[PDB]
């Protein structure tokens, strides 16, 4: 799929993902949720080749849910991100690699800190205050480089995110049909229904 | 397309009087797009230091692999691995993937704990060992680094003098490479103390 | 390996036109130059920006200056930005298919037109507009421009906006950097507003503005 | 299929002083892994106190220099023996190069001399005729090895004054002709060590108000 | 654009104290077939120049005709055609170099590598190379094709730099050339035993030697070589 | 490469040039292309040096193991083992081999195995790049039941011409004589065979 | 790369240059191209550096085990056979071009081997990009019944021809002499005709020239007691 | 460029043309007028390869204006369309063809009839009640086939045109930044400034 | 195609097979490849039938016009006109021609013009696909100053072998004899030359 954005503020991680799904000539859907909850305090958004994206996301989801039941314990965002990276690093030298890029937004309950990880299909992991995949960063990073602070509130993070989406809607050729925004904090994961 | 120049980056190592130095830039990119200015390329297992340039996923994978192997080494051997021995392990590990290689440019640096002798080594992506007396270079600005090192370097430099030489070699090489820069780190290594210095450089 | 990579912009405002460019030229990953002049001084009243082929832009915009000089000798009157931009676009259109590489903003300020900018392309495109941004770092500069642009900007604030937008691109785009060249175009001619090293400019802007908190300084 | 281009290797270097200019180049000529000549002059005195080198494909390089020398001759005939200034020569060379825009001279051209105020001047060209005045420029095979060194030792890039710690830059003090030649020699000696196409000999042409002087130095022959 | 059909292999040459020596074998190959065994690839121009040519033989014969026509043209309205205004090696080379570069620039080259050897009016040795690309260079020793890889190393041991030229006699220089031709016959699969050699001396003039053969060859040791490793019989 | 094997009254003689080339460079001017797979069963090798060496080494192994179990193998048997390797691995091999041997029962025999891996029993055989230039000469000059001296002259004259015209052939002319008397190696140098 | 091998009266000598290159760049100026397969069996390698090293170590390891198994000193023909069969199996993809030499109870031996697995026997051999320059010297000066001193001279002269005339070769000459009834003598940097001249200037910087953001001590020691 | 539409109603011809101009990655302009007035009662919209579109349109404009001055007379839409077709038919077998598709909307003052002509870059001319170029027809023709009448008013034509644009904005992947609408009738050419 | 021209005491004789092929189909089994460009200047044609016919027709025109102005042309002159056409149009031509003629002053002469358009004056020449197989035979059996009967036998035996081995060569052996006496055509059928 197309645009996925991420920003880590003071006490939460915010992920924004486009709603459009395009089969070449036509836009088949305008309400697609490009994310999966891996654990109560960990969310993963994704974009890449059709089919592979959902198949990979659900495979990861199943593995983390299995771990949660076995140990009766939630893995840290760092631990989940490392597991996901290894799977993609394994995948890139396979017969047919997963063509999937992901952002992992999680709140570490032990350290009481939000964490955002950017991982591409090669298995290239980086921890960032804000991140993106594809062409999304080319438009948005200049705005984030200017306005971003580590001590921003969740509301300020959403406002900065609106400015990023507005710039995308102005300068990108493709109509991505807006974004679904989700917030990850100490209380868990929730969706912003009006954006 | 070329795996060794997608992410960019550089590593350089030098020997001095009773010391060694290893340094690297901090950039990680997706071709033209700068992604991270905190991607450190130098790792250490005990007193042995390893710098790795090239494809970033392989950089991360190999670090995790050599941490894995040096930890098992230590448990069985009941001692920390030495630079000469580690160099052979890196070579062996890379060559086992002869026809499906990790797209990397590793650089080993350290001092032998028993003999006290300074040691550096470089490799190609498939295992060949370059054990130079003077200096080793790696990454997307290796040509630039060769030019800097070949003119700036002199033998038997004191730790604090060696710091200046290797820093200037890295900085000016990085500034002539689009895919390198965005910060830098320098390790000064002596027999029983190691100093780590982050350098101030242009951020374009 | 011809040189490649750039960030160039130009925008119309109350006080005329701001032109801002980076200074980097790269042959692959190798940085050939950090001191490239990407604004061509066509004549004292007209400016052009360099993106794509360095020679193509240099050669044909100098040539354009010669044609503009011949026009005002024959017609005893300053050439319009519309006419000048058209001489260039018609010329490159003749060469279409042969492999010319050009993406430029022809900038001027006349009595009849006011401040005017024309984007001219080697595939024959000729577009009048208020804000243009061309090069490998164009998307980064557009972000800063779009969110801060107003018609009623002061000359001082407009100059800074153009400087700040190139800096944004220079930071993120690997093939942009070196230094920033600023120009202000008025009806009585263009005025040069200096060369600004990106290395020194970045730290200065970081401290004074509070931006780039992601970068340690 | 016939390939009209070739690569003769070689490396050239132009530096502009305060009241002088140097244009240096190695004397080795090659194809693939063979040496054609250990001494094949590459930097030329073109008259009017201008020196020139067109590095890359030697056939195109010789053709361009030959045509420029010809241009200087006809400039004298057509304009009452007027001296061709370095800036005017630079613009003329652009038109020579761009004249073959769609079948280019496969060369990196550099000229050196003095401007009309007597100050040192170097101009640099790409194969299709884009040009620029510069203080410092290396061209050819080992250009990537030499330029970063010059940034550091001529323009004092990344160098700051002790005690201040990054706050005060090292001041850009002017270099003498003796100082420049030292940097040229060390640039080529270092390039020779790490680049196979660089070696044999180094020929330097120095331009001052008094005229054009030559200096030659041996380089490693391996 | 074409492909070379009938071809000539190496041309080798060097400078010595009083002049220059040049040599080339008498073969015209047709791919791997050693088709024509009586081809003269050294072509003298006057009494002061010898042009040695390798590569395409049809193009060589064309160049041979151009040089023949050049001598005729120079004699026209020229009372000093056999004296002060005679053709120099430098004139002949520059003409060929002009033609070679012009032909490559029309994407229709003369598929040759040429060495012009001679002695100028003032006694100076002339030795310069030109090929299908119009590339030119000069050196105390010059060779084309395989000669560049095998002959030059041997000839450079005699004359390594400019200062070695006055110290090198005609006997030593000819010896080195003849030895190089033997080495090329050992190792070049498109060479022949028969060759021509030309000496241009400032005192004794042009000496053109035809029907020379490679001699004093070492082959006896071949009898002791058996199998490719383990085989004893 | 110019190789040939010729049956005659007392047995068979193998002949070969000594040139190995990488393009136009002669990588070995004194190569031994006449190779032993059994006491009185030899072969001439043409094509890839690596492939024909690998094949010959495998055949020598097979015939050594054959001998330990079943006694001396026939020349036909040796040819069959060569064929099996050349036929079954035709996609990956570039090998043109002539097999020649002497039995007491069957006397001198010659089998040629071209690229495809087919087998052809013949009174004499020629192969290699240089053989093309002597099809006419060999066809006109070969007779059955020649003497040793006549057969040596036939091979010497034939390979001399093949060497003269083929750039890939040259050096010395090696020969191996297979009779009841034993195994004799012969060598002929350029000064001898060029003047023929 | 220029590597050579020369037979003499009572043994064999091999030699090599010391330049390694990545394209037109010199990766190592003093590279060691003479490899030990066994105490008295040495080989010089051209082509892909990792391959020549790896294939020599593997066969050298198996040769050692074979020597221990058979209670016999290793033979050159065994190293030759093991190397060629390994290289043949990999269809030339293992880019190792070797000159194998040595002394054993059978006598003194000299062989070449190419990447595709073909072997050759000779009294004098040369491999690599400078093999034509070296072979020119060998073909000019080689004779039967060379002494030890003459063979070393001829071998090193052949390498020099490669050093000076081939751009793929340079720096120093390494030699190894293997004589019958004697220890093999490995002469590392036998000749050193390419020492760099003194530089015109010293580029030692004043201390504090480089701008620094942060300093910190790195903990290389283990977790401490108490 | 992208989308150009045309509809011929009772007493007028309506042309709608997208405002976006895209240079690969970025949308450089969102107010581009992809049309030229050939004569007071004849309008031509255009879409195709960059540069060629404007160069061709202006060349045609100049030729028709020249004819108007010479004869002191306006050519009929049919006559103008035939001239344009011949130029494109000439162009397709040239060294470098004009890669331009056009719609010609004109009001014939002699016959008192609106006329719409569709011509592609090959020189393929058809007279239609409604027309389009590129992928525009794939979405819009089904709506026009259902709703269109020959006796529609100009206001009804604009409403049907709005329905076409709405369907394009829903199902097309590219953001074409709306359309400029122009009406051609007996009184001449005018632009609908609010759409 | 198998073609040759051989000088002898009384003059020169041209020889050729009669096969024309489109791949493996014989499009003409009785082709005449010996062609007349002047009274006693003929040529042997190999390569493209169209190209060599076009060239020969142009040469015949040039020599006819030469004769009207300057009298009888030399064989060297005829070869030069052939060369000019073959050399200057080398990119577009596939023609291997042997020129043979008889003067009274120069006697029998032979010039071969291969693909590149080079000229080579020789005592005898062989060309065409089938010539490869008789380089050995012809080199061993050719003598200078042979008689008419000996030269006919030499050509007959040579082309017989070329035909035997080359699929592109076959049919009858045509010959043309050029002497002071005049022009004589000879033909030899399969039953005659196959049993040689
Ligand atoms: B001969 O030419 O066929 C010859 C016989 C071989 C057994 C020594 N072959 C080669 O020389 C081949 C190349 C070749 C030439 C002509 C036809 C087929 C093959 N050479 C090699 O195999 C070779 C060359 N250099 C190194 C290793 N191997
Ligand atoms: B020599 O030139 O053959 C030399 C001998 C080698 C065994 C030490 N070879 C090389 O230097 C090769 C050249 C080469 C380059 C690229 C692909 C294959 C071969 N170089 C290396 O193997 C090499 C290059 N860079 C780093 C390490 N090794
Ligand atoms: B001969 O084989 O060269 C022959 C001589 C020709 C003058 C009669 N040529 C051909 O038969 C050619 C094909 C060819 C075969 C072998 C080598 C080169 C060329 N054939 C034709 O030209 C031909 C065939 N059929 C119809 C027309 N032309
Ligand atoms: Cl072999
Ligand atoms: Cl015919
Ligand atoms: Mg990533
Ligand atoms: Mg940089
Ligand atoms: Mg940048
Ligand atoms: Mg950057
Ligand atoms: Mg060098
Ligand atoms: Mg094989
Ligand atoms: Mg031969």
């Amino acid at each position: 799929m197309d645009i996925i954005l991420g920003i880590r503020v003071q006490d939460s991680v915010i992920l924004a993902s486009s709603k459009a799904v395009t089969r070449g000539i036509s836009v088949l859907k305008d309400s697609d949720d490009k994310t999966r909850q891996l654990s109560p305090h960990t969310l993963m958004s994704f974009a890449g080749e059709a089919g592979d994206t959902v198949q990979f996301a659900e495979y990861i989801q199943a593995n983390i849910q299995l771990y949660s039941i076995r140990e009766d314990y939630e893995l840290s965002p760092q631990a989940v991100s490392s597991f996901v990276r290894q799977e993609l690093a394994k995948s890139i030298r396979s017969r047919r690699p997963y063509q999937v890029n992901v952002l992992i937004g999680g709140y570490d309950k032990k350290k009481n800190k939000p964490e955002l990880y950017q991982i591409d299909y090669l298995g290239t992991k980086v921890e960032l205050p804000y991140g993106a995949h594809g062409y999304s960063g080319f438009y948005t990073f200049s705005l984030l480089d200017h306005h971003y602070r580590p001590d921003m509130t969740t509301e300020e993070g959403l406002d900065l995110l609106k400015l990023c989406v507005q710039e995308l809607e102005k300068r990108m050729p493709m109509d991505f049909k807006g974004v679904i925004v989700k917030i990850v904090d100490k209380d868990g994961i929730r969706q912003v229904d009006d954006f | 397309s070329d795996p060794s120049s997608i992410n960019g980056g550089i590593v350089v190592a030098m020997t001095g009087k009773d010391c060694v130095a290893i340094a690297c830039d901090l950039r990680l990119g997706s071709q033209s797009l700068g992604v991270s200015n905190k991607f450190e390329k130098i790792f250490h297992y005990g007193h042995v230091f390893l710098g790795i340039t090239g494809l970033a996923t392989d950089v991360t994978t190999l670090n995790e692999m050599f941490r894995y192997k040096t930890n098992l080494y230590k448990l069985k051997e009941e001692r920390a691995i030495e630079p000469e021995t580690f160099t052979q392990l890196v070579s062996s590990s890379l060559y086992e993937r002869r026809f499906g290689p990790y797209f990397v440019g590793p650089v080993v640096a350290g001092i032998n704990s028993k003999s006290g002798k300074p040691f550096i080594a470089g490799f190609d992506l498939i295992g060949c060992i370059d054990e130079a007396k003077d200096f080793i270079v790696s990454g997307t600005a290796s040509d630039q680094l060769f030019g800097m090192c070949e003119s700036l370097y002199e033998p038997n430099l004191e730790p604090e003098d060696l710091f200046e030489t290797i820093s200037q070699a890295l900085l000016n090489a990085a500034d002539r490479d689009a895919l390198s820069g965005w910060g830098a780190v320098v390790y000064i290594i002596k027999k029983d103390e190691v100093v780590k210095r982050y350098l101030k450089m242009r951020q374009d | 390996k011809i040189a490649h990579g750039a960030t160039t912009l130009a925008f119309r405002f109350q006080g005329g036109i701001i032109v801002a460019v980076d200074s980097r030229a790269t042959a692959g990953n190798w940085v050939a130059s950090q001191t490239v002049k990407k604004v061509i001084e066509i004549n004292p009243f007209l400016l052009g920006t360099m993106a794509g082929g360095a020679a193509d832009c240099q050669f044909w915009e100098t040539w354009l200056g010669s044609q503009c000089r011949l026009h005002e000798l024959r017609e005893k009157e300053r050439i319009s930005v519309a006419a000048a931009s058209r001489i260039l676009s018609n010329l490159v259109y003749q060469y279409k298919g042969a492999g010319l590489s050009m993406g430029t903003m022809i900038c001027g300020y006349t009595r009849k037109e006011g401040p005017t900018i024309y984007y001219v392309d080697s595939d024959g495109t000729r577009l009048k507009g208020d804000i243009f941004c061309v090069g490998s770092g164009q998307t980064f500069a557009y972000g800063v421009l779009d969110s801060n642009y107003k018609w009623d900007l002061s000359v001082e604030d407009a100059l800074y906006l153009g400087k700040r937008s190139i800096l944004a691109a220079a930071h993120r785009d690997a093939y942009s950097g070196g230094s920033v060249n600023l120009y202000h175009v008025t009806e009585d001619g263009w005025i040069y507003h200096g060369n600004h090293d990106v290395g020194e400019l970045f730290w200065k802007v970081k401290e004074e503005e509070g931006s780039f908190n992601n970068v340690i300084g | 299929q016939f390939n009209p281009y070739g690569d003769n290797g070689g490396t050239i270097l132009g530096i502009a002083g305060e009241d002088f200019a140097v244009l240096a180049g190695d004397t080795r000529n090659i194809t693939d892994y063979s040496i054609n000549s250990r001494y094949e002059p590459k930097v030329f005195d073109c008259g009017d106190n201008i020196v020139m080198s067109a590095n890359g494909f030697a056939a195109d390089g010789d053709a361009l220099v030959k045509r420029f020398k010809n241009s200087v001759k006809w400039y004298h005939f057509d304009h009452n023996d007027k001296k061709l200034s370095i800036n005017s020569a630079a613009r003329n060379i652009q038109h020579l190069l761009y004249g073959k825009r769609f079948f280019p001279y496969y060369v990196h051209t550099i000229i050196a001399g003095l401007d009309e105020d007597g100050k040192g001047a170097v101009y640099s060209f790409d194969p299709v005729g884009s040009y620029e005045r510069e203080q410092c420029r290396a061209g050819g095979a080992a250009a990537s090895l030499i330029m970063p060194f010059l940034d550091n030792q001529v323009n004092f890039k990344n160098q700051y004054e002790p005690g201040t710690n990054g706050k005060v830059k090292k001041p850009l003090k002017y270099l003498s002709v003796e100082e420049v030649i030292k940097l040229v020699r060390d640039s080529f000696t270092s390039a020779t060590e790490r680049h196979i196409q660089v070696g044999d000999g180094l020929e330097i042409l120095i331009v001052t108000k008094d005229g054009v002087r030559k200096e030659f130095y041996e380089l490693k022959r391996d | 654009t074409q492909q070379p059909i009938v071809t000539g292999t190496s041309v080798i040459s060097m400078k010595y104290d009083n002049g220059v020596i040049i040599a080339a074998d008498n073969l015209g190959s047709y791919g791997s077939l050693l088709r024509f065994n009586g081809v003269e690839r050294l072509i003298p121009v006057g009494d002061n120049t010898v042009v040695g040519i390798s590569g395409d033989i049809s193009d060589m014969q064309h160049i041979e005709r151009l040089l023949k026509d050049l001598v005729t043209e120079n004699a026209y309205d020229n009372p000093l055609a056999d004296a002060e205004e005679a053709l120099e090696p430098s004139y002949i080379f520059e003409y060929l170099a002009t033609v070679m570069y012009q032909r490559r620039s029309k994407m229709n080259p003369l598929w040759n590598a040429i060495i012009v050897a001679g002695v100028q009016s003032n006694g100076d040795q002339f030795l310069r190379y030109v090929n299908l690309l119009g590339v030119t260079y000069s050196s105390p020793t010059l060779a084309t094709g395989f000669g560049a890889h095998m002959a030059n190393p041997l000839l450079r041991k005699v004359v390594d730099r400019e200062s070695d030229i006055p110290k090198t006699t005609v006997q030593v220089a000819e010896e080195a050339i003849v030895n190089a031709m033997r080495v090329l016959y050992y190792r070049d699969a498109r060479s022949s035993r028969n060759f021509s050699l030309a000496i241009i001396d400032k005192n004794t003039g042009l000496t053109f030697k035809k029907n020379l053969q490679v001699e004093n060859m070492k082959w006896d040791f071949a009898k002791d070589i058996k199998g490719y490793g383990t085989q004893k019989i | 490469t110019s190789i040939m094997a010729v049956t005659f009254k007392d047995g068979v003689i193998l002949g070969a040039d000594s040139r190995t080339t990488t393009g136009a460079y002669i990588a070995n001017r004194v190569t031994d292309k006449l190779t032993r797979v059994h006491d009185k069963i030899w072969c001439c090798r043409s094509g890839s040096a690596a492939d024909t060496q690998a094949i010959a080494d495998i055949v020598q192994y097979h015939l050594e193991l054959y001998t330990s179990q079943y006694g001396t193998p026939s020349t036909e048997t040796a040819a069959s083992v060569f064929k099996e390797l050349c036929y079954e691995n035709k996609d990956n091999l570039t090998a043109g081999i002539i097999v020649a041997g002497y039995d007491d029962k069957n006397k001198g025999e010659v089998y040629t195995i071209p690229l495809g891996g087919s087998v052809h029993k013949l009174p004499y055989a020629i192969a290699g790049s240089g053989s093309t230039f002597i099809y006419g000469y060999c066809d006109k000059n070969f007779r059955e039941n020649m003497s040793k001296e006549e057969t040596v002259d036939f091979i010497k004259h034939s390979l001399s011409q093949a060497i003269k015209w083929d750039g890939s052939s040259g050096g010395v002319i090696r020969m191996v004589v297979l009779t009841a008397a034993g195994v004799e190696r012969l060598i002929f140098y350029p000064d001898e065979y060029e003047q023929l | 790369t220029t590597i050579v091998g020369v037979k003499f009266n009572n043994g064999v000598v091999i030699a090599a240059d010391t330049r390694s290159t990545q394209g037109p760049i010199v990766a190592d100026k003093n590279c060691a191209k003479l490899h030990r397969i066994s105490p008295k069996i040495w080989c010089a390698g051209a082509g892909t550096a990792a391959d020549t090293e790896a294939v020599t170590q593997l066969i050298g390891s198996n040769i050692e085990l074979h020597s221990l198994y058979t209670s016999r000193e290793p033979r050159v023909v065994s190293a030759l056979q093991m190397l060629k069969q390994h290289l043949f199996k990999y269809q030339g993809h293992i880019g190792a071009y070797l000159i194998v030499a040595g002394v054993d109870p059978t006598g003194s031996h000299l062989f070449s081997i190419h990447a595709h697995g073909s072997t050759d026997v000779g009294y004098y051999l040369s491999l690599g990009s400078g093999s034509l320059a070296a072979m020119a010297v060998l073909e000019s000066h080689w004779k039967q019944d060379l002494t030890k001193e003459e063979a070393i001279k001829l071998a090193s002269d052949a390498i020099q021809a490669g050093i000076w005339n081939d751009l793929g070769s340079g720096s120093n000459v390494d030699v190894c002499v293997m004589e019958i009834g004697k220890d093999a003598e490995y002469l590392r940097n036998y000749l050193t005709p390419n020492v760099r001249e003194e530089k015109q200037k010293s580029y030692k910087f004043p201390r504090g020239t480089t701008a620094v953001l942060k300093e910190s001590i790195v903990n290389i020691c283990d977790i401490q007691e108490e």
